[PDB]
């Protein structure tokens, strides 16, 4: 890929970045509860095979 | 000798005398400074015009009459078109400026009356509709 950054092709001053990438590891990525799928069950006196 | 009465201001070309001030105020007690690297967010090398812009811009002046209900600029708004400070700030998308703000109003030992003088962080108004 290209490998350049702004230093390399424009003036540059200092800015001190204190940012992390701490919500894109892979554990922040899937640290989520998802619905996976919707199940159906019923209670009533049932008389058919299908019921 | 020296008087909270009388003061001199000099920025880049430009100095202003008093002789009737009442001392000067540094709002929230904080001189202005230039931005610190450990809290700096564009990264390009900015453009510090200093003299050329730093520098006392005199706008129209107003009257005060019997009648006046009072005046309201915004900063930098009101010096968008003053020498190289406005085209400093139009040729930039991000620019921060601290400034010198000198209202000036004499009149006589005769004459009376008060003006209120409020620099306002975020004066957001009222529309008239
Ligand atoms: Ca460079
Ligand atoms: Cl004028």
């Amino acid at each position: 890929s290209g490998q350049a950054v702004p230093s390399d092709v424009i003036e540059t001053r200092h800015v001190v970045n204190y940012k992390t990438r701490s919500e894109s590891t892979l554990e922040s990525f899937f640290g989520r509860s998802a619905c996976v799928t919707i199940l159906e069950v019923e209670n009533f006196n049932a008389t058919t095979d299908a019921d | 000798g020296y008087s909270d009465r009388v003061r001199q201001i000099t920025l880049g070309n430009s100095t202003i005398t008093t002789q009737e001030a009442a001392n000067a105020v540094v709002a929230y007690g904080e001189w202005p400074s230039y931005l610190d690297d450990k809290e700096a967010n564009p990264i390009d090398a900015p453009t510090e015009p200093d003299v050329s812009s730093n520098r006392f811009y005199t706008l129209d002046s107003v009257q005060w009459k019997s009648t006046s209900r009072g005046w309201w600029w915004k900063l930098p708004d009101a010096l968008k078109d003053m020498g190289m400070f406005g085209q400093n700030m139009y040729y930039h998308y991000l620019g921060r400026s601290g400034y010198t703000v000198h209202v000036q109003c004499n009149a006589s030992k005769f004459h009376q009356g008060a003006l209120g003088v409020f620099a306002i962080p975020e004066y957001v108004m009222a529309c008239n509709t």
